Parts: C-alpha cells; structure tokens; sequence
C-alpha cells in the first residue's frame, strides 16, 4: 500500500515536471510574442503619426 | 512436518518479500529524492534566475 501510494506520488510528480516545464516554455514564448506584437503595433502607430 | 515445512517456507518467503518491498520503496523514494527532487530544484532555479 505504501509502495503504490508513493508510486502514485512519483507519477504525479513526473506529471508535475512535465506540466511545469511546458507552462514555463509557454509563458516565455507568450511574452516574446506579446513583445513582437507590441513592436508591430507601435511601429504602425508611429507610421500613422 | 508438512505444516512445519509450510511455516518455514512461509517465514522464508515473508522475509524475502519484506526485504523486496522495503528495497522497492527506499529505491523509488531515492529516485524521487535524488533524481526527481534535484530536477525540481533545477527547474525552479532555471525559472527564477534565468
């Protein structure tokens, strides 16, 4: 029972590695894409001005 | 004598399976603590500092 309990624990832990790494990569990419989109918006606004 | 041999084999299998279960649990906890936990630490350090 103890072995299977902390086996479920380590399985959840491995899922946690995968989820945390994916979330970190996704947020970094989202920040970079937001910076690029803001750059495009600002240079278009500058051209309009 | 059959029942005594059964009890002897029961004790032998009991100690064998007990040490097997114990070894499984400590080895897997060691995998969690010395491989998975350092990976947690490295991931957290990479997220925070970098």
């Amino acid at each position: 029972i103890e072995i299977e309990k902390m086996e479920k624990k380590i399985n959840d832990s491995n899922l946690l590695m995968k989820t945390k790494i994916s979330d970190a990569e996704e947020l970094v990419t989202s920040t970079e894409l937001k910076l690029e989109e803001l750059k495009v918006d600002l240079n278009r606004k500058r051209y309009k001005l | 004598d059959l029942q005594l041999k059964n009890l002897e084999k029961l004790s032998q299998d009991t100690k064998e399976e007990s040490r097997l279960n114990d070894t499984k649990l400590m080895d897997l906890q060691i995998k969690y603590e010395n491989e998975i936990k350092p990976k947690i630490d490295k991931t957290d350090i990479f997220i925070q500092e970098e």
